[PDB]
């Protein structure tokens, strides 16, 4: 509103979403058992791009297991403020380049106050950073991660200064949705099955029609010829009718996932409706009687 | 130590000499900084016999300082009657100054600890020694306090039993018609290298009397906990103006309204909060130097900025805010290959900070006490200035379980590091650093005496007069002993020694920090630095959205025109009306914090590093996306 | 006229450009008509002085060149850069001989005894090193600074070098003997800039007041003169408007020529004790400074990328 | 030896290669020892000629671009392109400052005047425009062209305004009067490239066949020369046997170096108007070529992806 009434244009039919994160990256996202509701995505772009290192609120676990998952090739270190030995941990992850999750920051050490801060020493090309009493090469792939369980946790301005906060609560949608499988797999079990793998294609033949268009646009921007002239052209038209045989079959299996998700829709909705009202009175009835 | 006497003065002094003749204790009530400290010490300065030992009591006080005081500078001795503590300097008699009588906790029951403990060793003479349980009879120990009204909100009044045994005399303040000649001889002192501006001396002490009234009369303590106005404030004002026209043998007028106007605003609009009565302040400096000061140019005399540096020139010289900011970016450009590779932006209250952080660090027993949320970067232009005037920086290095022997070893390794080796040493430590009781008791023993007792024990003692014979050695001094070798060592702590204390602002912490610590807001300098005001967010991000590409030829300004940043220059162009959208981000979160929180949610702290994050965010997310569409 | 009268004069001869980083150290070749100049761009510029143009690049090193220093002959140069290196190069064929390594962190400066058969070098670990120029291997180590050494140089006959460092101090080693001779410690900044007494300056200082004289800038704004075998400040002179950067005696002994952070080159006549002339050098920091030791030029290296040339009058 | 008489030799001093297209226009710093080359990838390269080490790139534009201009003082650079747009990039930040539209048509050419603060800009659309550099808004418009003008140059004054066009005309204009003060004629073909006289070449055309000159190289392999004052062709170099594509004066004011499509780079004399020396240069069509002021180095940009810089001697 204060953009429209300053008379700065924006991109208005565009999700905030969907601007950050590219469809590859949300599909790799999904692929680390991170939900498919907005908010989660939202902080799913938050941990990727991040400028502060992030603190990580998670009522529930979800956050963990992804982060896990989307740093796995990277070997993540997972370690905690009261286990003994996190200061060597954190020596060893600074040597190494390794990516590093720091679990329960609210007994937070102060020790990591200057690798928060990023308060770092040029020598000359190398990167050296005192961290306790030590001097400790800083190799640029690093990253932390500080995680929280509790959700009523009060936090100091100093720590709440140095670190972006990642909160994944809980949507009525995710609710909702995570609902609508758990009882399509206690009620309809192939309807579930079908419409998970319905998916799972659905997904890869979009990956496969970005594919095509990606490989279409970087042949077609170096053919460095004729293209009547060149037979290679040929196969590229012959890649272009698979695609779009492929395109056209992708309709098919739209149909049968618009069925299945009509069928279990009007089946199931005012229990999912049902399931949300009940874990919102859940959550609020901790106004009352503090317990 | 320069008194001139006034009628209260010297009438406070027979008073006290009657007193303190007896071997009798006194206690000198009455408004903080009205002297009781001064006609205290102009008592025991007409009697050679008697020996002063400071000290200074907190809220948690307790009588084992009392104890580490007599270990200290009495002994214990073996008598036929009993065990006797005596001075060690035989034949003096050894007076114990406790600052704040008025300050020990009183307790759920009705009591004070230290106070019944001074009771009992003023109604029977001695003591109770717990490492036997043995009475220890004084031989030649007196007693005399000082202490603010019982009226006050920080203070606590004592007990009848306890003022069976002392008599108060009740101090003031001096009042304009006796503070009028306090500083009008000051004045005359003061300008006879300058022998023409002498006709304007006496006006100006005057004008120093009128605006110290109305800083009595709006700024009151119920406004805010550190709104305290004392006589000190005008020993500071005439010792920076002498400062200022000491090595400058050329001024006219213009010039001496200058000074006095920057010493007024480094004095009396550093400790404000909001800019209202910042506002108000250089408001009455205008109209006051205008009713004392007329036919004198306005112009010249009194502008925007009004600052004063020594960097760009070896005196102390007006300079425009310009030149001052080329070479802070000069040196900054220096100061990033040698100490931190941090970056740091500016604005206008960046330049006036870092020159009063600096004004501050010039004197000895320089310290600075910042107010201001955490990220606003308090530490790293304390850092940068201590670099450009060669101190070297020392933090404390804190982490898990810090209980007080490592920080009487932290403590131990700065005071030897200062006054041993007479190295200069910018001692920074936060409000987070501070995890005990004893962290904070021993921080005002060393900001107000510059000396701890009981720091140093055992072989670590020996130790420290060996390494301070040492230092004297290679100094020149040829010393000897204990006692003024540690005198020694004090001074040379109290010049080498700067300690800047950080926090947050509070409604109840600074409230609670004005009872349990006095040093900090009686020996230590106030500056609020506060948040980032909408003109410096503004600065910020119309410095940092320049590289980029930003401007539309054809932008219709709109009619609505929402502003938030004042003195928005109209027609704005493309990047002022979204500089200005950014700052209205950041107060639409900072009004969404408090919607929050007025709904019943926990709220988080907005700091400016998230403005430093959001708008480092834009370039980023502007670099790529257009390289992105190209 | 005569080597005793040379006096820089407004406005200068020359003024080179074409680094693309502040420029740290100039000097000149004793032999040929050649001055060479460093920067932080990791490259050594080569340029003729009396004709006034570029001749040659040398780029070897790969951080900011902080220092470049000659020998006796002139054939031989060693440089110092901030990726721990020090490169050994020649003046007759232009090539870097040797890369000695050993350092900690920064290697600040470099220079040659006449000897010219070691070569010493201060940095940032607060040591200062002494290397074989026949084998490239820091034969000897002087130890016992506080901070960080800011510059060292030799005595005329190789058995006095001097250091200033960041620790506030000034130290006078012995080289054969590896220990500090004399620790003047007067001044309140960091010292930045020392400089030693040539032996017609011998009488001279003695006049202002045998030896051995030594010159001594820093960041409090102050030149000093320090005698080792007394081990006070024998004068101070201040005039100079901030953080003194190069500080060098002439060639006449009797002048004193200086470069500070306030944009002036100053000469001074320590007898009367002023600054007899201040010239406007550049727009921003003179670095560093050069006397040639015959003929009359004055060469100054500054932060604002350009190379300015006096000749003396 | 003086820049005066400087002609290169061959073979190459650096090939230097990388572009993925024809390169176009190549020119020097004015102050660094670095060069920019400009190709039809619309990628801006940076290449530092004298060691031949590729240093960056820029890219900006989104479509090929065509001239590349720097200023004297060397911290702007305009560039053209044929997207409607032309960028403005801070050479100290190597990043683009602001983007210019309003041609609508292919950009074939950009300046900038000696007065620091506009930019000129030859286009398809038969028209020139004036940019205000600080400000970004196009003020005024050179109109009159009939045909495609290919490359527009300024006066060393900032005066003068000279534009070469497909018509087979040379246009001298003044900049803010909006006339055609020489509106030559003698052409037979597209006059491709014209090259303001320098004021040492301005004696030395004058007993050649004062000023102000011009020169302009033309398809039609003629390079005539024109007196701007007086509106006739002095004087024709005939002797290419293709279309000459880029002509340049020496820095000295004496010979003429220009490069044409028969893979020839020729130098001419109009004291003897003959070709001394042709280099077979490149593998194919040579674009533009460029001769430094101070420096003895010819860099030529050519078709056939190679950029290749030729010592003077
Ligand atoms: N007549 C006077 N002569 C000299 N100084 C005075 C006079 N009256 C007040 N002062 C100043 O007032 C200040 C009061 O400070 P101080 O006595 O230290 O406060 P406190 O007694 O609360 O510690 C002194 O620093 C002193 O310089
Ligand atoms: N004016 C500024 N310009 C650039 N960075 C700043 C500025 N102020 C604060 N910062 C950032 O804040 C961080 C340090 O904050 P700090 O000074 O510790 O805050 P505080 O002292 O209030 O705890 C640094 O990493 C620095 O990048």
């Amino acid at each position: 509103h204060h953009l429209q009434q300053a008379n700065i244009q924006f991109r208005t039919d565009i999700a905030r979403t969907e601007y950050l994160s590219n469809a590859d990256e949300r599909l790799r996202w999904q692929a680390s058992s991170l939900p498919a509701d907005d908010l989660c995505t939202e902080n799913a772009i938050m941990l990727k791009r991040f400028n502060r290192y992030p603190l990580i609120i998670d009522p529930s676990g979800q956050a963990t297991e992804f982060i896990m998952n989307e740093y796995k090739d990277r070997k993540i270190t997972r370690t905690s403020f009261l286990d003994d030995a996190f200061r060597k941990n954190l020596e060893s992850a600074l040597r190494f380049g390794n990516p590093l999750l720091v679990q329960d920051v609210e007994s937070y050490d102060p020790v990591l106050n200057p690798v928060l801060n990023r308060e770092v020493r040029r020598t000359g090309g190398r990167v050296l950073i005192t961290l306790g009493d030590q001097d400790i090469d800083l190799s640029p792939s690093f990253v932390i991660f500080l995680s929280t369980r509790d959700p009523t946790v009060e936090f100091p301005p100093d720590l709440c200064s140095r670190v972006t906060f990642v909160n994944f609560t809980v949507t009525r949608s995710s609710l909702q949705s995570q609902c609508l499988n758990e009882v399509l797999k206690a009620e309809r079990p192939d309807v579930d099955e079908k419409r998970s793998d319905l998916l799972k294609l659905q997904g890869e033949f979009q990956l496969r029609l970005r594919q095509l268009e990606k490989s279409l646009l970087q042949a077609l921007n170096e053919v460095k010829g004729r293209i009547l002239d060149d037979d290679t052209i040929i196969t590229t038209l012959e890649n272009l009718k698979r695609e779009a045989a492929e395109v056209t079959r992708k309709v098919e299996e739209t149909d049968i996932v618009m069925q299945e998700v009509e069928t279990v829709s009007q089946q199931y909705l005012p229990l999912s409706t049902a399931c949300s009202s009940i874990y919102f009175t859940m959550e609020s009835l901790k106004q009352i009687h503090f317990l | 130590d320069v008194v001139v006497p006034t009628l209260d003065t010297v009438r406070h002094e027979a008073l006290l000499y009657t007193w303190l003749a007896e071997h009798k204790p006194l206690v000198l009530c009455g408004p903080p900084g009205s002297g009781k400290t001064m006609t205290l010490f102009s008592a025991l300065r007409a009697l050679p016999d008697m020996e002063v030992v400071g000290l200074n009591f907190s809220s948690a006080t307790t009588p084992e300082l009392l104890l580490k005081t007599f270990d200290h500078y009495c002994e214990y001795r073996r008598t036929p009657n009993g065990v006797v503590l005596a001075p060690v300097q035989l034949g003096k008699w050894l007076v114990l100054f406790c600052d704040e009588i008025n300050l020990p906790d009183m307790d759920k029951y009705g009591t004070q600890r230290v106070i019944s403990f001074i009771r009992q060793m003023v109604e029977h003479g001695g003591f109770y020694r717990t490492s036997d349980q043995t009475w220890v009879k004084l031989e030649r120990i007196q007693f005399v306090g000082a202490c603010n009204p019982p009226t006050d909100p920080g203070r606590k009044p004592l007990s009848h039993r306890f003022l069976r045994h002392v008599p108060v005399v009740y101090v003031d303040y001096p009042g304009p018609a006796s503070l009028t000649q306090i500083y009008g001889t000051f004045n005359r002192a003061m300008l006879r290298l300058i022998p023409s501006l002498r006709t304007y001396a006496e006006p100006l002490t005057a004008a120093m009397v009128e605006f110290y009234t109305m800083s009595q009369e709006r700024f009151t303590q119920d406004t805010q906990p550190h709104y305290i106005y004392s006589p000190r404030e005008m020993t500071r004002w005439v010792r920076g103006i002498f400062e200022a026209l000491r090595p400058l043998e050329t001024l006219p007028v213009e010039g001496l309204i200058r000074i006095w106007a920057h010493e007024a605003l480094r004095l009396f609009q550093d400790r404000l909060v909001e800019d209202e009565e910042r506002r108000w302040t250089d408001e009455n400096i205008d109209t006051v130097a205008l009713k004392h000061f007329p036919n004198i140019d306005r112009e010249k005399a009194m502008s925007r900025p009004i600052l004063y540096s020594n960097w760009l020139s070896k005196d102390y010289i007006p300079v425009d805010q310009e030149e001052l900011r080329d070479y802070v970016k000069a040196r900054l450009k220096v100061f990033y290959e040698e100490e931190l590779d941090v970056p740091l932006v500016l604005f206008n209250e960046v330049l006036d900070h870092v020159l009063r952080i600096d004004r501050i660090f010039r004197q000895p027993q320089g310290h600075l006490l910042l107010i201001g949320v955490s990220g606003a970067g308090k530490t790293t232009l304390s850092r940068f200035v201590a670099w450009m005037n060669g101190l070297s920086v020392y933090q404390i290095k804190v982490h898990r379980k810090y209980t007080g022997e490592d920080f009487d070893e932290d403590l131990r390794t700065v005071l030897r590091r200062s006054g041993c080796k007479n190295e200069k040493i910018a001692f920074i430590m936060d409000e987070s650093n501070v995890l005990d009781s004893g962290f904070l008791e021993r921080m005002n023993t060393l900001l107000a005496n510059g000396e701890v007792p009981g720091l140093f024990e055992g072989d670590e003692y020996a130790t420290l007069m060996t390494q301070c014979k040492e230092g004297a050695q290679k100094e020149g001094l040829m010393l000897d002993s204990h006692e003024e070798l540690y005198k020694w060592f004090t001074s040379q702590v109290i010049r080498n020694l700067h300690v800047v204390f950080t926090m947050n602002p509070s409604s109840e912490g600074l409230k609670d920090r004005a009872a349990t610590s006095p040093a900090l807001f009686n020996r230590c300098v106030l500056n609020w630095f506060g948040d980032w005001s909408t003109e410096a967010l503004y600065q910020v991000g119309k410095e940092f959205t320049s590289k980029m590409d930003l401007e539309k030829p054809n932008y219709i300004v709109p009619d609505y025109m929402p502003v938030v940043y004042d003195k928005l220059p109209q027609p704005p162009s493309h990047r002022e009306a979204i500089v200005n959208s950014c700052v209205f981000v950041h107060q639409t979160l900072h009004q969404a914090n408090a919607r929050l929180a007025k709904r019943g949610g926990r709220t988080m702290a907005i700091t400016p590093r998230h403005y430093l994050d959001f708008i480092n965010h834009y370039a980023n997310l502007f670099h790529e996306k257009r390289s992105e569409l190209e | 006229r005569d080597p005793k009268e040379w006096i820089p004069r407004p406005p200068e001869k020359y003024a080179l450009s074409g680094h693309r980083s502040p420029v740290t150290r100039v000097i000149f070749h004793p032999v040929f008509s050649v001055m060479v100049s460093a920067s932080e761009d990791a490259t050594i510029k080569v340029w003729d002085y009396e004709t006034g143009d570029f001749e040659r690049t040398l780029k070897g090193h790969t951080d900011s060149v902080q220092d470049i220093s000659f020998d006796h002959s002139g054939k031989l140069l060693a440089s110092c850069s901030a990726d721990m290196t020090i490169k050994l190069w020649d003046f007759q064929g232009f090539e870097c001989i040797r890369t000695m390594h050993g350092h900690d962190h920064n290697v600040s400066s470099v220079a040659i005894m006449p000897n010219g058969d070691h070569i010493v070098s201060a940095s940032r670990d607060k040591t200062i090193k002494m290397w074989e120029v026949q084998t490239g291997y820091c034969v000897k180590t002087f130890t016992g600074h506080r901070e960080w050494v800011r510059m060292v140089r030799p005595n005329q006959d190789g058995t006095l070098i001097a250091s200033c460092s960041n620790d506030q101090t000034v130290r006078v080693w012995v080289v054969a003997t590896k220990e500090c001779k004399a620790e003047l410690r007067e001044h309140e900044h960091v010292v930045e800039c020392i400089s030693w007494a040539p032996e017609s300056s011998y009488s001279s200082i003695s006049e202002a007041t045998p030896g051995p004289f030594l010159l001594s800038g820093s960041r409090d704004k102050t030149i000093k003169m320090w005698d080792v075998s007394t081990g006070m400040c024998l004068m101070t002179l201040v005039g100079h408007d901030n953080w003194v950067r190069g500080v060098l005696f002439h060639s006449g002994g009797k002048f004193i020529l200086s470069c500070a952070d306030d944009k002036t080159l100053r000469v001074w006549d320590y007898k009367n004790k002023r600054c007899m002339k201040t010239l406007n050098a550049h727009e921003h920091f003179v670095t560093s400074l050069d006397f040639h030791k015959t003929a009359p030029y004055v060469v100054t290296g500054s932060v604002d990328q350009t190379v300015k040339v006096w000749e003396c009058r």
